[PDB]
């Protein structure tokens, strides 16, 4: 039902910055949780960042992996219907295909949705 | 032509569909500046925990379709048109536990820049968590959360018509000499979301009211000290008489039925009951003294 | 309602204005002067009362009289639940002064303006079609015009009606003074009992108890100081010193 | 949002009288306070007179400076949408450029507005 | 009300259904997704409570 589209992936030199965008779209849906995943060639799927509204129904709550703990910053814009991932001081180990996983509730029901993902290559 | 403003009323409302939100660009949200004036605290229900008040409410928004130029309309600035003939925001209060009967205002003022001015009084029956710990001198803090019950913040957004300090300090057109004294009405904006991609606009109003410890003064402390000094008179009776015992018993009965009668005033521990059961125990040990000697 | 400070009354209300669109010439219409047309088929002023804290149930009048010079005649009865600051200082004999401010809730004074159909003295002295034999006695309804503004450039027209009502101190007479003087003369009979009997003490105690439960029962009649409580606590203290006298001797 | 226009300024011999008018206009606005200011060449902006509705929401309340205390009288007409300043027995010290400052609340918010002002030379 | 055996509560209620006539494509409508329309201008289910 709800479609996810990743964008912003490209080639960057180490120590550089890059912003990934994930645009959700559909008819009737409610994104409860949005996670960022990356998969290096041969390696498994790794959790990067996630975001979900706190117990208090105002401010959000971010969740980062130990790897990208200080470098990456996940944000969102409900108006532009897009969730962002700000990658700073990129290491060569950050090179991977970045997918996005949205746990959304539609008229059909609560389900997980995935995008096509974008390639992020960090090389000198 | 020359029918005057009758033309205007037509020109605006000819094909005007009141179902669609008045924006030329649908991406542009309609911002509603609201205003709340506390007129009277009608009744507090401590038992059911519900506050009933009367508010003078003001709604201001922009109707992009009802815009015109003052010229070629005989320099008309604003125009009075029926409320139910134009689009109106659905802003309500979350604390609502009932529906208060309030007079319906039929007209609104729409100005040439599309500003819609909507005045209306509301009777608010809203639920409020009350704390009667210090019963005679207690302050109460009740929330009034104004929000669109459907539209998101990208459709309808709420602001304040005037300064929040003005809203706070506003004690004008409010009735005192009642059981409660209005301290302040503190407005605060918040963006409430239960999830991502859907955010709603909240405008909270904290109405703070303090009780007037006068009606509950006489009805409480006076009879206690009365039966107290009557008991003091009762001590003057010699132990030999025997009527002294019946004195203490009858007085104890009177204070008992008194505390049973005053038991139906305010429900809760009220904490003021301790400073009362003290008197009760005092009469008890008085009686014990009498039967001892 | 003395506790919640709110007055509920029933009014016969008359509205007269000029509809410039509904004007015509009596001739070529078979010499018709006025015509009855549905209220909700024509423009109606939004005049309301500021003291309104609720909505009273009142019969809906469907028709109005519109005359050839455009005069619109609108009759309607209203049940007014309006908030009023009451002063019960002198409880049995108290006068009350309640305001009824008629004004357009939206339109300025340059759009809608309010006047008096007939002389203010007529409005004042009008006690006709009013029900006496009640708890309250209507003294006068004093009309007064005022121009109310909360700012410059926006002024509104207010027409205040001060309804002044006086209480009837008869129902609260017997219910107050009679038991007091009764228990008083019963106490007087109680003095005739010799101190030696011992039943005199039980007499004074039981009487004091009866007056206590009496004052607790009568405590739920009118809330406030009521000032009439002083002229009552006097009797209370009198029975107290009576008891003190008895136990003394 | 709300525009102010001053008028009535001119040249008068000492001891004469002159009435200044300030016309406000717009769409949706509420003038809370209207002050009259004058500025002589080189000299600072001086407060002359102001007007605001009293605590009681009926009669207005004027506010004059000690200088023009007895000579000047500020008034207003809501119907003609114009606020007036009646200057009587004008002294040579009254010579200045007279602006009018309106503290008004619109849909945008509460703000101060100024006119172009008129020249008064005694 | 224990005597009359009747409970009075306040509920926040949500209704979701499919109106097959109110369907459209987001494009050629300036990519609009959803639209707010008056309740009494559309078909509404008659779901009530037996109690
Ligand atoms: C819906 O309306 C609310 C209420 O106006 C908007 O929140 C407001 O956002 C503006 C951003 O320009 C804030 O302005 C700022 O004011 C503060 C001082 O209070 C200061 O940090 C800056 O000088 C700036 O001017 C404004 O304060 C804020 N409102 C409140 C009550 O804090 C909100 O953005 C609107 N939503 C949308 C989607 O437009
Ligand atoms: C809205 O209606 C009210 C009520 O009629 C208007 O107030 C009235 O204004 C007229 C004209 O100034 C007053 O008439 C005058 O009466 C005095 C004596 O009081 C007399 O000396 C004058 O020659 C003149 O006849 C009238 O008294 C006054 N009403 C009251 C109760 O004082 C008001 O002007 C109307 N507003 C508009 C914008 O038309
Ligand atoms: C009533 O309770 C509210 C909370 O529901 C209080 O609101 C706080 O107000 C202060 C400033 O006055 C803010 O700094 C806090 O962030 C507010 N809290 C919340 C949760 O929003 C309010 O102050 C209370 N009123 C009184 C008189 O105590
Ligand atoms: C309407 O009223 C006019 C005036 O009262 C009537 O005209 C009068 O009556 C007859 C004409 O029908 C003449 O003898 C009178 O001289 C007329 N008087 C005037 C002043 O014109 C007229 O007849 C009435 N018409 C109807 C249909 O009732
Ligand atoms: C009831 O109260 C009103 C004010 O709330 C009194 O109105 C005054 O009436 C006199 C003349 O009768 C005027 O000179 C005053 O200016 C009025 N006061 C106000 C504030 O407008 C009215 O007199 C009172 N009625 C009684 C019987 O005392
Ligand atoms: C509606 O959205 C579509 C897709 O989200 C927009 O089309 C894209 O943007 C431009 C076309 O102007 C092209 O460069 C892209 O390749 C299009 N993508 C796709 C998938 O079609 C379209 O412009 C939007 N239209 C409006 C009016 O907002
Ligand atoms: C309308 O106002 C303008 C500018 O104030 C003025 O030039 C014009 O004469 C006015 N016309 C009418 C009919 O009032
Ligand atoms: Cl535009």
């Amino acid at each position: 039902d709800v479609q996810l589209v990743e964008s912003g992936g490209g080639l960057v030199q180490p120590g550089g910055s890059l912003r990934l965008s994930c645009a959700y779209s559909g008819s009737l849906f409610s994104i409860l949780r949005m996670d960022w995943y990356r998969q290096a060639p041969g390696k498994e799927r790794e959790l990067v960042a996630g975001i979900t509204r706190d117990a208090a129904g105002y401010a959000d709550s971010t969740n980062y992996a130990d790897s990208v703990k200080g470098r990456f910053t996940i944000s969102r814009d409900s108006a532009k219907n897009t969730v962002y991932l700000q990658m700073n001081s990129l290491k060569p180990e950050d090179t991977a295909v970045y997918y996005c996983n949205a746990d959304a509730r539609t008229i059909t029901g609560r389900a997980d949705y995935w995008g096509q993902g974008t390639q992020v290559t960090v090389s000198s | 032509t020359q029918p005057a403003l009758l033309r205007l009323s037509d020109h605006l409302l000819a094909n005007y569909k009141k179902g669609v939100r008045p924006v030329r660009d649908w991406r542009k949200p309609t911002t509603v500046s609201i205003d709340v004036i506390m007129y009277a605290i009608l009744n507090v229900d401590e038992k059911n925990q519900v506050l009933t008040t009367y508010i003078w409410y003001r709604q201001y928004w922009t109707d992009e379709f009802l815009q015109w130029t003052p010229e070629d309309f005989d320099n008309v600035t604003k125009l009075s048109i029926p409320t139910d003939s134009i689009w109106v925001p659905d802003i309500l209060i979350n604390e609502f536990v009932d529906v208060g009967k309030s007079p319906n205002i039929p007209y609104v003022y729409v100005h040439h820049r599309g500003e819609v001015q909507n005045y209306k009084p509301l009777q608010l029956v809203t639920a409020c968590s009350l704390d009667i710990y210090n019963f005679p001198f207690d302050v109460q803090n009740c929330s009034l959360t104004f929000t669109s019950w459907l539209h998101t913040i990208q459709d309808i957004n709420i602001t304040l018509w005037r300064s929040p300090e003005e809203v706070r300090s506003d004690k004008s057109i409010f009735i005192n000499q009642g059981e409660w004294e209005l301290l302040e009405v503190f407005p605060q904006f918040k963006e409430f979301s239960i999830d991502i991609s859907n955010s709603y606009a909240e405008m909270k109003f904290y109405v703070i009211i303090r009780r007037r410890p006068l009606f509950y003064a006489v009805s409480l402390l006076l009879p206690s000290i009365f039966l107290m000094v009557v008991d003091i008179v009762g001590f003057c009776l010699p132990p030999d008489s025997g009527e002294r015992v019946s004195f203490k018993i009858t007085l104890l009965l009177g204070y008992s039925v008194f505390l049973i009668i005053v038991s139906d005033t305010l429900p809760a521990t009220p904490l003021i009951g301790v400073y009362f059961v003290v008197c009760m125990a005092l009469l008890v040990i008085s009686l014990a003294e009498t039967i001892f000697i």
